[PDB]
């Protein structure tokens, strides 16, 4: 932004010298340099959603094939499986929060 | 007020500037605010896990 | 105990706001005064090469002038301030036009005459350097001596002859 | 779901100085108030106002001011809520005699007929409204009874005196034939006998008379005081230049009522080139009278302000003679048609009538 | 699924109302990309036809009206003046439409042009405006400077790694600013030139005269400049005719405006007055009265 803050505040003088393309490369590479670093940036917010998103889904997953299979103590009664549903609905948002 | 009863040294002139004590107000200010808003969170959000 | 005195710096303070607001700073507005300051400062040729005049946003965050038009929108709101005690810092030394420079002498000597108020311009003006106004002499971190100008001829030294 | 937060860093740092509001601006020219309207309903709203319950203690007043639907909902509740208590009243006492108890009939019962809910709200009913069918008659061995049915008597007959005397005081309104009057859309000013006044024409449609006619004059106006006053809306009274000065008037035909404006008139130093839209200025005409009919006293409300004003305009006759009568054509009332006057000011005017009386 | 409904509901609007103020910028944003203006091109081959570079300088204005507010209230009316080929002239005026109006027609910057223009021989409209520009020097009212490699600065586009660019840069002016500065040829600039001497724009235009090898030269008004400074920029003009062959200078200084082959004036919208000797100026008495 500095950059092209120069460039447009004698943006009369580099047009008239025929250096609008010269100073426009310099703008492009500095375009790409930032570009790296919001890539970046995309790149880690992305994890941060997906795992955001897949936490709930995990955690029911593997809470009901614990049950299932190591436990098998119950025949996984809906007022119990809809009840920890819930719960867990809920607890999803003060967990994503507290950080 | 602070500001106002401050004294004008060059060597806190020079140390803290407008620019610094300008970003100092805009961020430092809100971010405590949002931590004020955000304060019954941290009481409550354990005891409900 | 201190009165509104009036103040100017060698670098020159700018509010990020119309011209004319900022020449007033929260002052009545009075137009037979307004009209004589800007006819001594000169700042009518300036105010018409501003395509809103007094009205464009002068300072930072807007229109940026030159040091010479910010040291003449400074002069121009402290003698526009109207106090008793008026305090200049080099305001010749940024803007050498004579002209000019002349001219605010002028009317600020006009003005004080008429207000009988104390008014202290620090500066290197060789032009009226020597006058029948008082002189103060600073050198070394000390007062050599605040008195008549006939102390200066006085002295040994007569300040390199004057630059003549 | 959820969001994000505030975190600002540095703001963009760069982003600043953009302006260029690009406001509408439409609010310069968007109307211009008036103290009152054309049919009265005087246009003034009131703040900061500390009641004390005198609002709720003229409950007749306030009945009295309700309109035709919202007397008649008021009646029906009332009524239907006092049928309902004494109901009520009446199947607890029936339930605590016990004759409500399908038993034999050994003991005389408090209420005879009173077989139900149904029963003792029929019997509530002809009681209030006195039908007396008398198949549910009181006995004799029910003293809390017989006091229930004279309290219940006397809440009838004040409810009753109370409902027929808010129904007179609605029915002897007459705001509505006070609504009847008819004013000038626009009115206009010329020169009679050489001196400029403020006309305007006032009529009535009803063939019913009102007496006592008064009219009233005023101009508000922002007026301030060389000692500095400021008076927000200024009512200076305006005299009708009557023949004897008195502000009664009878009006059969559609009259034309006319100010001369003299020295002492605020009117006195005003301009047709002054009489645009927003300009401070407004004429108030209040009529008073009393009508034949009722007898009560009518207030007619009328403004005009300086764009209604029509400068150099003459109204047209209105009455025209027919072989036994008269006639008057109310399709003429507004019609106005020019009149040649000078442009001056009633100080102009004055001071050239002076002038020329000197020269002469 | 139920109990879900009003959380999703207040972050579907919440999120509905950011995204329409984002979108808010976004349609300024599309909409400031519908100005599409400035295209640089040629109606005419520009492999030989024209001129590889103007180095004669036999420009013949005929009839030529130049205007900003789409042709209307010109600042020119018919303006048909004969240019000196192969020397230095220098026209000023008292009033600044002439040498705005000139500025604007020596890179055909106009909005309207109404007139012929034969730039060396061919037409001007008619060439492509970048090397239009680059073949064509000019100085500018106040010091504008960039901030970057002197190398890459004073010939970015050109791209020149010549030594000789370097020789006149220190030949020119601030010899002991380039000596003391570690880059030299390649030195930083120090934002845009924040303390430097008033007389880095002149250096900077005067290197890309060199460089460039501009014939002709294109100068504006000076906002302030010392004695030596005027003497130096004086210097120039006399090096820049005595090589490059055209020099051009538009001013309101009689004094800088003498030293010239003819001297020519605007106001009021056309031509005041065209003086083809230097002297026929001083002949009339009024002009050298208004300057001084
Ligand atoms: N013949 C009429 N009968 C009833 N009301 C009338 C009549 N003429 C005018 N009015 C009333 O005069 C008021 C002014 O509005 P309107 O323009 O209709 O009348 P006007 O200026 O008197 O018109 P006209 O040209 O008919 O005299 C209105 O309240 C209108 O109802
Ligand atoms: O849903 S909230 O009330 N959100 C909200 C933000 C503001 C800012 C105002 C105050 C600052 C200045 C702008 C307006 N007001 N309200 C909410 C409340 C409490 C906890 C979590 C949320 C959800 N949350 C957090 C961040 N983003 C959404
Ligand atoms: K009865
Ligand atoms: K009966």
């Amino acid at each position: 932004l500095k950059q092209t803050n120069e460039m447009l505040r004698g943006m009369k003088l580099l047009k008239l010298y025929a250096w609008e393309s010269i100073f426009c490369s310099r703008v492009e590479v500095t375009r790409r340099k930032e570009m790296t670093s919001l890539r970046a940036f995309a790149v880690y917010t992305s994890i941060s959603i997906f795992m955001n998103t897949a936490i709930p889904i995990a955690a029911v997953l593997i809470t009901f094939v614990g049950h299932v299979s190591f436990f098998k103590e119950s025949d996984l009664s809906p007022s119990v499986a809809f009840a920890s549903l819930s719960l867990f609905h809920i607890l999803v948002t003060p967990l994503f929060l507290l950080s | 007020n602070k500001i106002m009863h401050l004294s004008t040294s060059n060597l806190s002139m020079g140390e803290m500037t407008a620019g610094q004590i300008c970003n100092l107000v805009a961020i430092d200010t809100n971010q405590l605010m949002w931590f004020f808003f955000l304060c019954p969170n941290l009481w409550a959000m354990p005891v409900q896990i | 105990s201190r009165g509104p005195v009036a103040y100017a710096s060698q670098k020159p303070w700018l509010l990020n706001a119309t011209v004319e607001e900022n020449i007033t700073f929260e002052s009545p507005f009075n137009k037979q005064r307004y009209k004589m300051v800007i006819e001594a400062c000169s700042l009518q040729p300036d105010i018409d090469i501003l395509p809103h005049g007094d009205q464009t946003q002068i300072g930072e965050r807007g229109i940026n002038l030159s040091g010479g038009q910010r040291q003449r929108i400074s002069v121009a709101r402290a003698l526009y301030q109207q106090t008793n005690v008026v305090f200049l810092d080099d305001p010749f030394s940024a803007l050498d036009v004579h002209l000019s420079d002349h001219l605010m002498q002028a009317g600020i000597l006009e003005l004080l005459r008429d207000d009988k108020r104390t008014v202290v311009l620090v500066t290197h003006k060789l032009q009226y350097l020597p006058h029948a106004d008082w002189i103060i002499a600073m050198k070394d971190g000390t007062i050599q001596r605040e008195g008549t100008l006939k102390d200066f001829q006085r002295s040994e030294c007569q300040l390199f002859e004057h630059w003549k | 779901m959820l969001s994000r937060k505030g975190i600002i860093p540095e703001e963009y740092v760069l982003t600043r100085l953009a302006e260029d509001p690009t406001e509408p601006r439409y609010r310069t020219r968007e109307r211009r108030a008036r103290f009152v309207s054309k049919k009265g309903n005087c246009n003034v709203a009131h703040k900061n106002i500390r009641e004390q319950g005198r609002f709720l203690q003229d409950v007749f007043t306030t009945l009295v001011d309700l309109k035709w639907p919202h007397t008649l909902l008021i009646f029906t509740m009332s009524f239907l809520c006092s049928w309902l208590l004494f109901a009520m009243v009446w199947w607890l006492i029936a339930f605590a005699h016990g004759d409500l108890a399908p038993g034999e009939g050994t003991n005389v019962p408090c209420v005879t007929s009173i077989h139900s809910f149904s029963s003792a709200f029929l019997f509530s009913i002809e009681v209030q409204v006195t039908i007396g069918f008398g198949g549910r008659m009181v006995t004799e061995e029910c003293p809390l009874a017989i006091l229930i049915l004279i309290v219940q008597n006397i809440v009838g007959l004040m409810i009753n005196a109370i409902m027929l005397g808010c129904i007179f005081m609605k029915t002897a309104q007459a705001h509505r034939r006070a609504e009847t009057l008819i004013f000038s859309k626009h009115a206009v000013i010329t020169l009679r006998h050489g001196r400029l006044c403020f006309m305007l024409r006032v009529g009535d449609l009803r063939k019913s008379m009102i007496i006592s006619a008064t009219i009233h004059m005023q101009v508000v106006r922002k007026t301030t005081s060389p000692e500095g006053e400021v008076v927000p809306l200024h009512q200076v009274d305006i005299p009708m230049e009557n023949g004897v000065g008195g502000n009664s008037i009878f009006l059969v035909a559609p009259l034309i009522i006319y100010h001369v404006i003299d020295s002492n008139s605020p009117l006195y130093d005003l301009a047709p080139s002054d009489l645009h839209h927003h300009q401070d200025l407004e004429i108030i005409v209040i009529l008073e009278g009393v009508v034949e009919t009722t007898g009560i006293t009518t207030q007619a409300r009328t403004s005009y302000l300086a764009d209604e004003i029509l400068w150099g305009q003459r109204f047209v006759p209105i009455v025209a003679e027919e072989d036994g009568r008269y006639s008057v054509d109310y399709s003429k009332f507004g019609n106005t048609v020019k009149v040649p006057t000078p442009l001056c000011t009633a100080r102009q005017l004055d001071e050239d009538r002076s002038l020329l009386d000197a020269l002469t | 699924y139920a109990l879900m409904v009003s959380n999703y509901l207040n972050w579907m609007v919440r999120n509905l109302a950011d995204m329409e103020i984002q979108l808010g910028a976004v349609k300024r944003i599309h909409a400031l990309l519908k100005t599409e203006a400035e295209s640089y091109e040629g109606l005419l081959a520009p492999s030989l036809i024209p001129k590889n570079w103007p180095d004669q300088g036999k420009i013949q204005i005929q009839n030529l009206s130049v205007r900003y507010d789409s042709s209307l209230k010109p600042v020119l009316k018919h303006v048909n003046a004969l240019i000196s080929p192969g020397q230095k002239i220098g026209i000023c005026g008292r009033t600044g439409s002439g040498k705005s109006s000139f500025s604007l027609a020596f890179f055909r910057m106009v909005d309207m042009f109404e007139g012929r223009i034969i730039i060396d021989g061919i037409d001007i409209a008619k060439l492509p405006l970048h090397t239009l520009r680059s073949r064509l020097s000019i100085i500018l009212q106040d010091p504008v400077l960039f901030s970057g490699t002197i190398r890459f600065n004073l010939d970015p586009e050109k791209k020149c790694s010549d030594s000789t660019l370097w020789e006149a840069l220190e030949i020119a002016q601030l010899k002991l600013v380039v000596k003391a500065l570690p880059g030299g040829l390649d030195a930083i600039i120090t934002e845009g030139g924040e303390n430097f001497s008033q007389g880095q724009r002149q250096l900077f235009c005067l290197a890309r005269a060199f460089v460039r090898k501009t014939s002709i030269f294109i100068m504006d008004e000076a906002t302030a400049s010392i004695d030596m400074a005027t003497e130096n920029i004086l210097q120039k003009v006399v090096m820049t005719a005595f090589a490059d062959r055209t020099v051009v200078t538009i001013a309101h200084r009689v004094h800088t405006i003498l030293s010239a082959d003819l001297v020519m004036v605007l106001k009021r919208g056309a031509i005041l007055e065209f003086d083809k000797p230097e002297t026929l100026l001083s002949q009339k008495d009024s002009v050298f009265a208004s300057f001084v």
